[PDB]
RNA sequence: CACAGGGAUAACUGGCUUGUGGCGGCCAAGCGUUCAUAGCGACGUCGCUUUUUGAUCCUUCGAUGUCGGCUCUUCCUAUCAUACCGAAGCAGAAUUCGGUAAGCGUUGGAUUGUUCACCCACUAAUAGGGAACGUGAGCUGGGUUUAGACCGUCGUGAGACAGGUUAGUUUUACCCUACUGAUGAACUCGUCGCAAUGGUAAUUCAGCUUAGUACGAGAGGAACCGCUGAUUCAGAUAAUUGGU
RNA sequence: AGGUGUCCUAAGGGGGGCUCAUGGAGAACAGAAAUCUCCAGUAGAACAAAAGGGUAAAAGUCCCCUUGAUUUUGAUUUUCA
RNA sequence: AGACUAAUCGAACCAUCUAGUAGCUGGUUACCGCCGAAGUUUCCCUCAGGAUAGCAGUGUCGACCUUCAGUUUUAUGAGGUAAAGCGAAUGAUUAGGGACUCGGGGGCGAUUUUUAGCCUUCAUCCAUUCUCAAACUUUAAAUAUGUAAGAAGCCCUUGUUACUUAACUGAACGUGGGCAUUCGAAUGUAUCGACACUAGUGGGCCAUUUUUGGUAAGCAGAACUGGCGAUGCGGGAUGAACCGAACGCGGGGUUAAGGUGCCGGAGUGGACGCUCAUCAGACACCACAAAAGGCGUUAGUACAUCUUGACAGCAGGACGGUGGCCAUGGAAGUCGGAAUCCGCUAAGGACUGUGUAACAACUCACCUGCCGAAUGUACUAGCCCUGAAAAUGGAUGGCGCUCAAGC
């Protein structure tokens, strides 16, 4: 959907034989902060035997992009369920911010491998600062030097409401 | 007799084990479960192969030794009768009934239809689950190809789907592979036939040292 | 398909591992009075006054007492109606119960501490409350620095 | 031919239709089942007590 | 032999299932002069069909006429023959495996009520099935399945036998639709024409020549064109011959 | 997968002393196996019958005395209205 | 011949008893209003039928009794299922090692053998190892289940008795007195208690989870709850049981399940991808398809090679010891048997083939010249294709649809 990143701040109940427990921190792709949540416990009951009625959220709050208006490249670590066996992958997308090629990944898998959203879990996202460090072939041709291309065949736009045009269209933009 | 293997493929009924409650159960046809050489030392053999189920379904008794016949024929073939040591650890116990229609209810009618319709004892067939092991081979690592090929070969003997993994231990014994070489260098470690036992510094002090005369120095 | 007074007691008449033997004899020691409550325990060593398997488990009122017996009152469910039965039972069986000792406990702490408030003049609030939602509060993180976790990747045990 | 042999389908319902019914409880239980011997004696001890209580306007005033 | 009822319950069709019956795949130990796959395939394993037989009892007991043959139409392909092709442990001849293909054919007799089967003879070939196990107001009535009678085994007896044998009534269309043909109101009465849509048709063999040629040590032994006839089917006609 | 139309003057009641199945080492005839002796032995033995539960100074085993397997009627539990 | 006895015969015809009996078929006559079921328990020569309890209606009385509850919280009891176990008892079961000979079998040093000699094959014992149990177990859930939460309560003092105690020591029932300022968990109370009389019913069926016999069934038999029967309305084209939702007569507004190219009320609406099928595909229950394959296309995992320049293509070379030791009418790498070193280099093997009576010639292997950035092998899963054969003409509902009107 239209998602934006969280950071949420979980921990166990104090008691009087450990006060003072430990504190873990997370970073969640949810549309809204009340599903944030939920997937802090989800992921936290695979690693710690904790949970929601034995623990509580101290903070939660918003991730900005820090420069929203500069391209740059992604790398994506993640795991995902087939119909039979689990699988790991490594995909790349170009675009402006973080928490867009997190909706790109999701519809990418979606569509190429059926994959739905109950059944991908995100290791890392890191973006490439250099150039050299592209791996994948469908990239490296959009940082080619002196990019530039023409659009040949694109169709006019034409409101839906008025048929029987007097004259034969023409595509050449 | 010997009704096509589609009509017992899934397990519906509670165990029946032969007792003294059933009696009269024919023997099963799988009777060698270990071939090759069985009495190699431990060291002898650290790669290890597996075949593991993916479904949980009936895997009946004739097609576990069709699948023995046909990978140990190969391994013998090309890696040598000293070469290896196969072990199957699946073993039958499980009776599937039949109502024999009509030999036990034709020519003198007697009674036929559905009335009375308890079965009689017809064949033994195992029981598996996701993710158990099938078929274990373990033998050099120059034969780590050979090993896959010979257990790729067998299973178009058995229904359903199955897959291949390498493990990560040592032979068969239950130890990482980094784990159980570094164990052996403290001398916590004494051969025995085919396997190893080890040391547990929780008895009296007297026999724990003449039989681990390296652990104490 | 039979019915037997002893049918289907297999495992709930039997003792336990590790404690067939001796009863302990503390149990005869004990005393009962009319109005008491007990529940019903059957004992598989003394084969005289058994209660029906029914009674098993069940708690009931004393209605009378004799040289070693005591009898029980408790309440039957038949469909759609309640019915009152009386059983007698050894003593081997009865036990007494706790059920009751929490609210004895605390009616004769809440006269004791009305009286004393009563001549100081502040009220008690005496009555019990359920647990209520938490309340405000800060946690520092001096010396407790948090720790970031992530999902771990797919790996082959066996 | 053959026919259903028993069922209990709607007999729960049937039966919360217009509540189960617990019969009251109430100060004065009955005294059938108590032994004989306690019984004579108990029988003898509350005459004796009447008469005392009545006896209480033109004598002993405990 | 009778009565009150039952599709709450059997014998026939139809419906779900496919163990048994039939048909088709996968893996490759071996057979195959030597060589797993020209042609086959053990130990195992995955499927399809409803022309075999079972299991079930949903629809009909104020009734759906229950075996076989005769006659006639149409459809399916898992292809016996015919057209054109791909493989071989295919020299020729003769054969075996597979593809596109249902356009066109698939017979005459001895015994049996038979379905099924078995022999003689012709032929390019004498392939397998469905349509309420097609088809009784279409026929026939040999079989089974009322009443007469005989034998064998069983029963003291009346009587029984999916054991053998002989004789035994087969009703109605003029109604609606369907089909094959024939007239026909309205815009004056006529003559000469166009063609939307529906139907559709041909089939196989032999003789001469090619040739005792190609091929082969020999024994054996083809084909394209060309010429002339014949089998099954279809539409007309009556000069001659035959029938009335 | 099995059982019942029975059996008992004790195989019912009270009391007392003792501890079983099995294994190890020993002794003329004596051996795998006959009688005697020592040590270990949680029931692995026994308790009329099918199976389940229960029992060790006993509920098993032997010994001593007996007929509560007797008289008059009520309340309660199981199948259940 | 069970034949004939007035169209009647395995017992004629006429009137009466007679309106003979039926647990079995068929029928049972105006309107409106309110409430509203059962196919289950026990007994019966009972199984197409009755009595009995249950569900239902009507008539009321006692108070408006403040009592109650298909519910939650708190305190405290019972259980042997799912899972788990067998280096823990009973039962089943695969494999080696150590210790033992007098337990059995076959040998050796003279099968000498009363030689605890040397061998060994079973058996035995001990420390380990691979798999199981509806009628096995040391342990042990979830869901469901008993009781209690006070005024009929708590405490003090002391009267009765034929019971009990050595004993006014106990036991029940009592008189008097003390304790609310707050009668001692939440929420609701659109429904409190008792009695009288009686109707229909006692053939049921379907679905989620658990589950028994059977190869399976639109097959037979059970447990908790929700439905049809007894019920319309909007969606699934159609369809007693599925999804939404239950109904007096009308007007306006907003939605659910499901839909928006036309039939058809409302988008040829927006964003990123996949698919070309001479059998495409198109929405749960539901009207079907598998094992095994593809260098069709897309995305991914691991290893190996490469600007010190590979992969493809073309072009140049392709040497000695030495015809090695052997074999021999003849074999010089190349019938055959047995080994595989060194010179020179960037590279050419006592060689992978062709070939000579035997040499030769020739090929391969290997290296070099040209070029300009990628290349090789093995695996995983998305859509598509092969596997895929039945009878009147035919059905994603129809027409039709290709940067879709498909996923």
């Amino acid at each position: 959907g239209r998602l934006q990143e969280y950071q949420v701040i979980g921990r166990h109940l104090p008691t009087e034989a450990n006060p003072n427990p430990a504190l873990y921190r997370m970073r969640i792709f949810a549309p809204n902060e009340v599903v944030a949540k939920s997937r802090f416990w989800y992921f936290l009951r695979g690693l710690k035997k904790v949970k929601k009625a034995t623990g509580e959220i101290v903070s939660v709050n918003v991730i900005s992009e820090k420069h929203p208006l500069k391209v740059k490249n992604f790398g994506i670590w993640l795991r995902y369920d087939s119909r039979s066996g689990t699988h790991n992958m490594y995909k790349e997308y170009r675009e402006t911010s973080r928490v867009a090629a997190v909706e790109a990944m999701y519809a990418d898998m979606a569509a190429r491998h059926r994959a739905r959203f109950r059944s991908i879990h995100i290791l890392k996202v890191v973006e490439l600062e250099k150039t050299e460090d592209v791996k994948r072939p469908y990239i490296k041709q959009l940082v080619a030097k002196n990019l530039s291309f023409p659009l040949p065949h694109r169709v006019p736009k034409i409101s839906t409401k008025k048929i029987f045009s007097a004259k034969r269209p023409s595509t050449f933009s | 007799a010997r009704r096509p293997a589609r009509c017992y493929r899934y397990c519906k009924n509670k165990p029946y084990p032969k007792s003294r409650f059933n009696r009269g159960v024919p023997d099963p046809k799988i009777k060698i479960y270990d071939l090759g050489r069985k009495r190699a030392t431990v060291d002898d053999f650290p790669l290890c192969v597996h075949l593991v189920s993916n479904e949980y379904e009936q895997l009946s008794s004739e097609a576990l030794e069709a699948a023995r016949i046909c990978a140990n024929k190969y391994l013998v073939k090309y890696a040598g009768k000293e070469g290896f040591h196969l072990r199957v650890r699946a073993h039958p116990y499980h009776v599937i009934r039949i109502n024999k229609m009509l030999s036990c209810a034709g020519a003198d009618r007697l009674q036929t239809g559905m009335r009375g319709a308890f079965g009689k004892p017809q064949g033994t067939v195992a029981r598996v689950d996701i993710g158990q092991i099938l078929i274990s081979v373990r033998t050099r690592d120059s034969n780590r190809a050979i090993a896959l090929e010979a257990l790729r070969r067998c299973q178009y003997k058995f229904p359903g789907r199955q897959k291949i993994i390498v493990s990560k231990n040592w032979g068969f014994t239950p130890l990482r592979r980094e784990e159980y070489l570094e164990k052996k260098a403290a001398g916590r470690v004494r051969v025995d036939g085919a396997y190893v036992q080890f040391l547990t510094n929780h008895g009296n002090l007297e026999e724990n040292m003449r039989r681990f005369p390296d652990a104490f120095k | 398909h039979a019915a037997g007074l002893r049918s289907g007691t297999r495992y709930a008449f039997s003792r336990g591992f590790r404690k067939h033997g001796q009863i302990p004899l503390s149990t005869y020691l004990r005393t009962y009075r009319v109005g008491d409550i007990v529940d019903i325990k059957v004992n598989g060593a003394v084969q005289k006054g058994m209660p029906h398997k029914f009674y098993h488990g069940k708690t009931g009122v004393v209605y009378n007492v004799t040289k070693s017996a005591v009898g029980v009152i408790v309440y039957k469910r038949v469909k759609h109606r309640y019915i009152e039965k009386r059983i007698n039972v050894r003593i081997e069986h009865v036990k007494p119960s706790r059920s009751r000792e929490d609210f004895l406990r605390r009616v004769k702490e809440n006269a004791e501490l009305k009286k004393k408030a009563k001549a100081e003049g502040v009220p008690v609030q005496l009555k019990r409350q359920p647990a209520m939602p938490r309340e405000a509060h800060t946690v520092s993180i001096a010396d407790n620095k948090p720790v970031t976790l992530a999902p771990v990747a797919y790996e082959t045990t066996i | 031919a053959k026919s259903k042999n028993s069922s209990q389908h709607n007999q729960s319902r049937k039966a919360h239709r217009n509540g189960i019914k617990k019969p009251k409880t109430q100060r004065y239980p009955s005294l059938k089942g108590t032994d004989p011997k306690f019984r004579r004696n108990h029988r003898h001890a509350l005459h004796g007590t009447a008469k005392a209580l009545k006896e209480f306007k033109e004598g002993k005033r405990e």
